[PDB]
């Protein structure tokens, strides 16, 4: 960075020019230049440049990414006074707590709401259960009741969590990374209702974000589910719309995820005291947030005094009400496993590829413990434990297994095609003489439209070796490139030294004639 | 397969003649999508009496349960479709079949306010 100046990164979908305007007032009062940038994919650029010791002094992002930044020591701890904290709602400070330390200033509160077309539906439904009957009426007039993104679990979570689902359990100031709540009775009930909506044709499993927004903004559907970032496009569409509390399910509030847009101070910044003065005395004021909100709406805000003004707008009152009934997104790194696990579960349940129970059972284990890893779209790697979990194999679309062991059972014959490679995990086993047969089996399943799960006992030596051999042969790459590729995706792989020898010998066999092209 | 998918769509959409054409050309009247939903399920849910009739005439399973436990009688009872319910029963629909919540068609009709149909179902065992 650079001393005596402040550099701020904030996403391009935010009021960055209102923020820049607050910086100019700071510069006018102090002489301290403030520069606001909005790089593409800044949430990925930040961890790279900040580990160097560069990047912005201040980064704005939803609080959930900030736990990962704080794990890598990329964010400075802040210690605002109790008199300052009391200016903000207590739950927003909770969202920026990591390992007992505050690591950002809360700014705004973001939650999904029910957006409805007042001309098609002057009185929006209080419950999810009445939406099928509403869709019957509207279909009779060439419209539909409800379209929203079914591809991303962020958007289906409010229904799934309503009756008791949750991501990670919080207790005693800490998330329990092994207590996931995606396969409890409440989550099953919510996803079961979502599947009923789809299988009965009230919604289409292929509706994504763009499809739902276009249909609502063209007056084709009476309702959507979306956040404050979408209001501008609706404003342009001139649809006469309202924003309200989400429907209940079994009488329980829908429980959307809550994101707190937050301002973290780079641990490498030489301007930490300046950043704190800017954030506490300039941004987190009625006038500062008003300047940002004018540019692009923040939704609800963390500052009590300004939230009370903004809440006169019912769209913002509704955002805050849905947030009160929601669940703060856990800020722990294990959430990346959660998002992938639950994304797969919802897509599989919405397409009928898995039952609700099996989809959520697989996602539960994936999020709380681990699971088989994708190597290529048709090739997956894991353990004998995974080979006993039909729900976890089905979740990946597995149609065939290579059992690379002498002892491990085949649990599901007649559901999957099995291939046996009977070798031991030791220095005497000749695994390379099975390479061609394994590769031919993988390609055979691949070209029939299937997917292969390769496993051993631990999924770290015999099965990893077969996957490495497949990659080297199919892509004409060296051991070191394939190994790094697989290690990146299943970090515990560790082929025994004899297998590594046999793979290096295979490498010179695969590439012996490659230098001519 | 291909025709089965078109028959499912036409049964949902209420396209009488398309249903008949697809059936004449070999569409499985017991076709299933990934939810185990059949054309008779969709015709009953969406209120297409004539499509329900022709499907049953040519061998649609009146007691098929989809992957979630719903029978066609369950789906018709949700909306109080008395004509459809009557022809389902005539073809042997089981009034006592239970969905995934343990509810019969009678319970389902009350749960959606169709108590005129509940009164008729109550006299049946």
């Amino acid at each position: 960075i650079e001393e005596g100046k402040l550099v701020i990164w904030i996403n391009g979908d935010k009021g960055y020019n209102g923020l820049a305007e607050v910086g100019k007032k700071f510069e006018k009062d102090t002489g301290i230049k403030v520069t606001v940038e909005h790089p593409d994919k800044l949430e990925e650029k930040f961890p790279q440049v900040a580990a160097t010791g560069d990047g912005p002094d201040i980064i704005f992002w939803a609080h959930d990414r900030f736990g990962g930044y704080a794990q890598s020591g990329l964010l400075a701890e802040i210690t605002p006074a109790a008199a300052f904290q009391d200016k903000l709602y207590p739950f927003t400070w909770d969202a920026v707590r990591y390992n007992g330390k505050l690591i950002a200033y809360p700014i705004a509160v973001e939650a999904l709401s029910l957006i409805y077309n007042k001309d098609l539906l002057p009185n929006p439904p209080k419950t999810w259960e009445e939406i099928p009957a509403l869709d019957k009426e509207l279909k009779a007039k060439g419209k539909s009741a409800l379209m929203f993104n079914l591809q991303e679990p962020y958007f289906t979570w409010p229904l799934i969590a309503a009756d008791g689902g949750y991501a990670f359990k919080y207790a005693a100031g800490k998330y329990d990374i092994k207590d996931v709540g995606v396969d409890n009775a409440g989550a099953k009930a919510g996803l079961t209702f979502l599947v009923d909506l789809i299988k009965n044709k009230h919604m289409n499993a292929d509706t994504d974000y763009s499809i739902a927004e276009a249909a609502f903004n063209k007056g084709e559907t009476a309702m959507t589910i979306n956040g404050p970032w979408a209001w501008s496009n609706i404003d342009t569409s001139a649809v006469n719309y309202g924003v309200t509390v989400l429907p209940t399910f079994k009488g329980q509030p829908s429980k959307p995820f809550v994101g707190v847009l937050s301002a973290g101070i780079n641990a490498a910044s030489p301007n930490k005291e300046l950043a704190k003065e800017f954030l506490e005395n300039y941004l987190l004021t009625d006038e500062g947030l008003e300047a940002v909100n004018k540019d692009k709406p923040l939704g609800a805000v963390a500052l009590k005094s300004y939230e009370e003004e903004l809440a006169k707008d019912p769209r913002i009152a509704a955002t805050m009400e849905n947030a009160q009934k929601g669940e703060i997104m856990p800020n722990i790194p294990q959430m990346s496993a959660f998002w992938y696990a639950v994304r797969t579960a919802v897509i599989n349940a919405a397409s009928g590829r898995q039952t609700v129970d099996a989809a959520l059972a697989a996602a539960q284990t994936n999020a709380a413990a681990g699971g088989p890893v994708e190597i290529l779209p048709f090739l997956y790697l894991g353990s004998a434990y995974h080979a006993s979990r039909k729900d976890m194999l089905d979740a990946l679309g597995i149609t065939a297994l290579i059992n690379v062991s002498a002892n491990c059972p085949n649990h599901f014959e007649g559901h999957y095609q099995y291939k046996s490679i009977p070798v031991e995990d030791n220095h005497k086993a000749d695994i390379s003489s099975w390479f061609n047969e394994a590769i031919d089996f993988i390609d055979s399943i691949k070209n029939a439209g299937g997917r292969v799960f390769v496993h051993s006992q631990a999924g770290i030596s015999r099965s990893a070796t077969i996957c490495l051999a497949y990659l080297m042969r199919t892509n004409r790459v060296k051991l070191d490139e394939a190994f790094e590729f697989v290690k990146q995706r299943r970090s515990i792989i560790s082929p025994n030294f004899s297998f590594m020898g046999q793979l290096l010998q295979f490498e010179s066999q695969v590439l012996a004639h490659h230098h001519h092209h | 397969s291909d025709l089965g998918k078109k028959l499912l769509e036409a049964a949902h959409a209420g396209q009488d003649d398309e249903v008949r054409i697809l059936m004449a050309n070999g569409a499985d009247v017991n076709a299933m999508d990934n939810f185990g939903v059949t054309p008779l399920h969709l015709a009953a849910y969406w209120g297409h009496f004539e499509i329900v009739e022709v499907l049953l005439k040519y061998g649609a399973d009146v007691n098929a349960s989809d992957a979630t436990g719903d029978t066609p009688l369950h789906l018709a009872a949700k909306w109080g479709y008395l004509g459809i319910v009557e022809v389902l029963l005539k073809y042997g629909a089981d009034v006592n079949a239970q969905d995934k919540f343990g509810k019969t068609a009678f319970d389902i009709s009350i749960d959606n306010g169709n108590e005129d149909l509940a009164e008729i179902l109550q006299k049946l065992n």
